[PDB]
Formats: C-alpha cells, structure tokens, sequence
RNA sequence: GUAACGGGGCUAAACCAUGCACCGAAGCUGCGGCAGCGACGCUUAUGCGUUGUUGGGUAGGGGAGCGUUCUGUAAGCCUGCGAAGGUGUGCUGUGAGGCAUGCUGGAGGUAUCAGAAGUGCGAAUGCUGACAUAAGUAACGAUAAAGCGGGUGAAAAGCCCGCUCGCCGGAAGACCAAGGGUUCCUGUCCAACGUUAAUCGGGGCAGGGUGAGUCGACCCCUAAGGCGAGGCCGAAAGGCGU
RNA sequence: AGGACCGAACCGACUAAUGUUGAAAAAUUAGCGGAUGACUUGUGGCUGGGGGUGAAAGGCCAAUCAAACCGGGAGAUAGCU
RNA sequence: CCCGGCGAGGGGAGUGAAAAAGAACCUGAAACCGUGUACGUACAAGCAGUGGGAGCACGCUUAGGCGUGUGACUGCGUACC
RNA sequence: GGUUAAGCGACUAAGCGUACACGGUGGAUGCCCUGGCAGUCAGAGGCGAUGAAGGACGUGCUAAUCUGCGAUAAGCGUCGG
C-alpha cells in the first residue's frame, strides 16, 4: 500500500540500488554535472546532498565516514577541500535538477542534475 | 494546389501511425511541426520527415509563402507485409507479420 | 509457405467412463 | 479463454476510440531566446528561465 | 475442354451483392453471408405483401372507429347501418373521408343512424 | 424472480340460455397477368369471339429452358474516333439471363443454327495465396547489474576509450578430439536479420589471412570386423570362407 | 579384500514447485540412489522386421512399435460418415 | 534541382501514346484497412431484415412529386447445409 | 417590453452504421508464350576397356551461375557449305 513510505525501488534489489546510488553520487560530485533520468536524480538527491552536509564539517572520523560512503579516496579528497568552503554559506539545496526532455532509446524522462555552482 | 508527399514502405505500422496522424490532421503547418517535434513517438519523427518534405516541395516546386498553408488531407495506410517464421514451444511454428505502412501528406493554402 | 509438418498428439481426454 | 465468434470492426473501432493521444498544447516561448520548449523543461540550445543552465 | 468459371462466379456474386446492398455489417460485404440475407429478405417481402393488406385494414378500422366514436356511434353500429342502407363504400375511402372532410363523415353517420333506426 | 387468466386489470371485463352487429387466413368472392389438362365453333405445324378445371411440396419420375471453352458456319461481322476483363446506371423476360452506356483498359472478340464438355460451388473438421479476429494483448527467451565522462554519428544506455559496481574462475578460463567450412582481420552500409534502436555483429559488398623432415594426417603391422583369387553351398540373386 | 561405508566428476530420475499455444516435442531449483565395480564412457564394428535385441516392460529398433520407415500391388475394401 | 540522414522514398524536369507503364513495372476485382461528403445514433434490448414511415441532403420539369442516400417510430420477424 | 411559472423543444459525436468519390495490401479475370500432353509420317533402337552413362576439379580480360570443352581445356588441324 505504501502509506508514507519513502525510497524508490528502481526495479533493482537493495545491493544493486545502493551500488548504483554510490556510483552515481561519486560521478556527480566528480564532474559537477551528470545526465540521468528524472526519477534517478530525484532519488539521488537524498544521497548526494547529505554527502555535502557531512563534508561541511572536518575531522578524522568525519573523513573516515565520508570515505566509507562513496568508497573513493579521490572523491573524499575533493570534499573537505573544495566542496566545503564553496557551500559553507549555503544551508541545503546543494543540487539543482533541470528537465531536458526524453531519452531517445526508450523515451524515459531525462533531466540534468548538478550542483548550484559553476558561475565562473 | 495538391503538393502531395508520401513515404512508402515505412517500417512503422499504420495502426500505430494513425494515432500520430490524427493529432495533426487539419492543423496549421507550424502547429503540426511543433506537435510532431515534441511528440514522444517514433511515428512522430517518421511523419515529421514527410511533412518537411511536403513543405519543401511547396516552397520549391510550387508557390512560396508557406505561412498560409494548412495540412488538409493526411491519412495513413498499410503497406506490403513481410513473412517471418518464429519458432515456438512444442515445435509449433507461427508467422510474424513485419507490417509496413504508407503515409501521405497533402498540404494546401486554401 | 509450408504447411505445419509436425503436430503434437492431442492431450489425453479426461476419464468419461 | 477464446472467442466464440469474431467481433466486428464497429466494436474494434469503439474499443480503439480511447487509444488516441492528446496534444501537449502547452508550447512555452522563452523570455530571452524566444524558443518553443516543453513547460518546465530546458530549451534545445540549453536555455531555461532566460539564464543558461547547460553551458554547452 | 477445360472451362473457367471465374467470370460467371463473379457475375453471380456481384448480382447477389447488389441485391443485398444497404445491409449492416458483413451482410453487405461477404457473399457467403449476404446470400442468406437476400433469401430472408425475399421471404420477408413475400410475407409482407400479404401482411400489408391486413395492416392497412387494421389502420382503417381504427380510424373509422375513432371517427364514429367522436361523432357519437360505434364502429359496428355504423357498419351495420351502412349495410342496411346498401352502401358499398370501403374502409379506405371511408377513412380518407373521415380524415379530410368531417361534414361528409357526419352525413355518412346520420344516414347510417337513420337506416338503423 | 410475481410465474397455475399472457400482462395491465376486471365484481362483470367471472359462468349458463337466446338474439342482433363487427374484427377475424395466403379460405371464398371482384379485377388483371402467366402455364398445363379435356371438349366442342373453328384455326388445321396455330390464334383462339371459348368452356370447366388444375398450379404447397421433400425423395422420386416426366417435359421445357438460361450461362461458358472449343469446332463448322467464319478469309463473313464489330473492333486503335477503342475488342476482352473491371466497375455503376436504365430498361427488358415467371427465370437461369439479355441489351446500351459513364470511366479504366488496350487488341482481340464474335451474330444465327448445329457438335463435345474437364460446362455453372455455399459448405465435404476440403486444397493453394492473401487479409481480418482476438490485439496493438501475452511475450521481447535464468532475478550475474549497470552508472557517469569523452568520441563518431542525423539520431547513443547497448557502437569505440577511461573510472567505478557485479558474475564465472575445476570455469561462464586456455588448448584441443569429433563436428561445421571462411563465421577469423581490415575498409565500407544500415536495403533484410538481431524478438526494440544501432553508427554495432557471427548481417550486405570488397580485400587479406591457414608456410611443417621434427604437429597430426599420409605410410609399416594389427585386434573386433569387412572384402575375398581358388574352394563349398544355394532356383538366380547370392551365403560361408582359405 | 569387500558386486564395503560417507562423499566430488560421472550415471539415473524417487519427492515437491514452475513450465503444458513453455527457455525445452518431459526441461529447471533443492532434496535423491550408485560412485572400484553386474560401474561408466570415447572410437570402430556385429545382431535387420514376424525379424534383431531384451536382468523380460509387449520394453527399444533414429521424437513413430501388440509388428519401423521408404516405393509398388493401390485410386486395396468400406453394407459406414 | 529540392526535401531527406553523401540513405530509403517522395516532390519538380525530361524520356516515353500512356510513368495511378518506374523496374515491388500488361489489364488490376474481392475479403481487409482510411480520408471527405449527406444522413442517423449517447433512455434504448434480441438473425439487425421486410411493409408503412415524418424529417434532412442532392438535380428535375413544373412549382407536385419524382431519381438516389440516410432514416427516428411502428406490426411482423429465433441465419444456411 | 420586462420579472416568475408551466409545457414543448432543435443545435453536440468521443466513436460507430449506410451510400457515394478517392486511396492502399492483394495477384483473381482477360490476352500471349520460344512450356507441357497425346498422336500420324520415317530413321534408329543402343552406348563402352582403341575407357559408356553420370559426376568432382579446372578452362574467358572478367568475382559468380548456365552452356561447350579438357593442361592443345567457350577449344586445334584438313576438306566442303
């Protein structure tokens, strides 16, 4: 019935879904922008944004937890080094989703998800 | 003025392309163009190509000023069907009909 | 356009005796 | 689990009547570029709400 | 001498189809099914060529009864008065008169009453 | 589901006796049209100024007719100012049919009387080709699993490269034996196939690729077994066997 | 030593479930019995139809067996539909 | 020559008696699938027809019906071998 | 003329049915055939170890099939038309 429950299935088991979210979050934070289906970006917000929230603070344990999540030393290095100060003054809403039509292969809702940055 | 245009031996089925054709039947050229462009169907682009061919024919082989043009007669028709044999269970053999359709677009100013 | 050569034997009828 | 008799083209058309699609009829013109795009979607060139969003 | 019957078969099929033209569904498209319709249509026409006489007699009797009851006499009494007066007019002309000219029907009714009484 | 007047409904719109009227069939009568049977007044291979009667029909029996291929008629006739087929129309005959024509067609057809049928389709769970039905429904072929970025391309989730996630790993790895015959590599394309797209392929076209004294086959010998000079046997064929 | 014991490959299909126009014209998952001997398997042959073989069920003989398949008698015959 | 994807196909031009003779190519019907026209249909039950039947849309001489299509409603009407 | 009430009452077609005009799949009918069937008139009734019928591989300027041919290989020599 799913009354008030949260968390999409995406036609994948728990392990596959968590691995997909981890990889997508890593790629998104590495490239500052990615292209993915709208449901994927909607479910990926709840994963990526807490990464930035955690990276706001700096400490040994915080670094270890940020590594345990996203399993990427380079990604955690980028965090706490550029992702922290550039959003220290922003409270929430670290990501932005822009719909970009439908994929040609299977007509799926496509949308670009990116950080609120890149004003160079 | 007829300025006919058609795409014979199209892969898309007539039953599935008539749905797209009905959307643009009797509408202005620009409205039909944008509707086909933003329609989420393969038949949408399939018939948008034919519409572009028809409007180009009107521009070049016939009178200019495509602004006052309307898609008067548009209809989708079936075409030759190709027989394909698909194995099934229990050794039974069925025949797959690769259906093709003929689409015709007629655009006139009046 | 060959007619189906092999046709499986009919399912055995239910006991109606 | 099978039809006793063949339905007619009239009933077939009546059933298919509801299969027709509906046009979007919601073409939105960009304030700056003046380009048509789906409502709440970025333009093909990459312009949304006047400001650029794709930078490509 | 081999003889091809395609032309004759097509001619007969076209004759049957044109006879059956105007029917609903496959009855006007399929020769095998349209043939039944034309035979049934002919049977219905044969039955109706007789049913029409009695149905028109029914309608005329109803009209005459209505007119007679409006004028103040029953249909049976009016017919009996006409027969006693030796009038050979029929229901069709009687109904036409009743529908169009009221004075003529009043004259008929009064003469019938005079003959009866 | 009222359901034992057809229902409505009826205290006469219920039952008995009588009478006068009407409805009531394809029954009778009035008119017109068609065909058979017998008669007499006449025509005499046929009309009847006629007369009486018959005309529901399965199996079955008798008679009279319509349609098409071909042959004689017929080297005659129509026909490129339009034949045959196709497609609608108006007449016409109790009928199978016949006539003329609007448009397509493009070069064959055939009057009247005769001769022979592979001579007339609506069925036989009939045969061949095509199209509907279900239906735009199941399904899209082990629940090992894809994402992002760049590139080509008109189009990218599946084509090429990089980082991640996952599976086999006594195999889901590498060699072969048997079995296929160029599917192997490159260039080139998405006409058809891949249960979708594809720029990709074990798909279409072109080109290249298989190097042996030491690998195997080939060759010497041979088991099971085959053939079998002569020989034995058996109607022939042929069976056994040195 | 065991026509031994538990148990891999290998052989077979005893139970349940799915699959009956299925992935497959008897298949898949887990259980299941043998797994050094009457075991199994690769290769090459022998036993050919009222005949072969058969730890024998009327079982198998190329998806067909109380008498295989192919061509002929043969358009067998049908008092039957 | 143009659209299209240096495709397929189509539209213009030309050849050709004819290109709805374009190689998926003589004549080119049916089942089947659409468009436009006129009518009817969203309170009305059943071999979907027949007889009557008002109205509407097309042309006629005359100014009324007549030729065709549709046909609400009404009595009857349970396909073929 | 307006307010209120009662009665009557068309104009709608998501789609569908009929008739017409135009389209498409489709290869039926019409016409033609160097293709088949059966005969009459005549020949002959065999081919072959001086290697038969039937085939593999090759044979052109040409990648492939048909046809003819065989390392003298779509062929060579003599004599005639």
């Amino acid at each position: 019935m799913r009354h008030r429950k949260s968390g999409r299935q995406l036609n994948r088991n728990s392990s596959h879904r968590q691995a997909m979210f981890r990889n997508m979050a890593g790629s998104l934070v590495r490239h500052e922008i990615i292209k993915t289906t709208l449901p994927k970006a909607k479910e990926l917000r709840r994963v990526v944004e807490p990464l930035i929230t955690l990276a706001k603070t700096d400490s040994v344990a915080n670094r270890r937890l940020a590594f345990a999540r996203t399993r990427d030393n380079e990604i955690v290095a980028k965090l706490f080094n550029e992702l922290g100060p550039r959003f220290a003054s922003r409270a929430g809403g670290y990501t932005r989703i822009l719909k970009c039509g439908f994929r040609a292969g299977d007509n799926a809702p496509m949308a670009y998800i990116e950080l609120v940055d890149r004003s160079e | 003025m007829e300025t006919i245009a058609k795409h014979r031996h199209a892969r898309s089925s007539a039953q599935k392309v008539r749905l797209v054709a009905d959307l643009i039947r009797g509408k202005k050229v620009s409205q039909a163009l944008d509707i086909l462009t933003y329609t989420n169907k393969k038949a949408a682009v399939l018939v948008k190509k034919v519409l572009e061919s028809a409007i180009a024919n009107a521009e070049h082989n016939d009178g200019a000023d495509i602004d006052d043009l309307k898609v008067t007669k548009i209809f989708v028709d079936e075409g030759p069907s190709m027989k394909r044999i698909m194995p099934r269970a229990k050794g039974r053999a069925d025949r797959i009909l690769k259906r093709t359709s003929h689409i015709t677009v007629v655009v006139s100013d009046r | 356009n060959n007619r189906p050569v092999y046709i499986p034997r009919p399912r055995p009828p239910h006991p109606r005796l | 689990a099978v039809q006793q008799n063949k339905p007619t083209r009239s009933k077939r058309g009546m059933r298919r009547s509801h299969d027709a699609l509906t046009a979007v009829t919601s073409l939105s013109v960009d304030k700056t570029s003046g380009e048509k795009h789906l409502r709440h979607h970025i333009t093909a060139d990459g312009y949304y709400r006047g400001r650029k969003v794709i930078a490509k | 001498a081999r003889v091809k019957r395609g032309v004759i078969a097509r001619a007969r099929h076209k004759k049957i189809l044109k006879q059956a033209k105007g029917y609903y569904g496959a009855r006007s498209r399929v020769y095998r099914v349209a043939f039944q319709a034309v035979i049934k249509a002919g049977q219905y026409a044969y039955r109706d060529r007789r049913q029409r006489k009695r149905q028109f007699r029914q309608l005329w009797i109803a009209r005459i009864n209505a007119a007679a009851r409006q004028n103040g006499i029953s249909y049976s009494k009016f017919i009996n008065g006409l027969k006693k007066a030796s009038v050979e007019i029929d229901r069709k002309i009687l109904a036409d008169i009743a529908v169009f000219d009221k004075v003529a029907f009043t004259a008929l009714v009064e003469k019938a009453k005079a003959a009866l009484a």
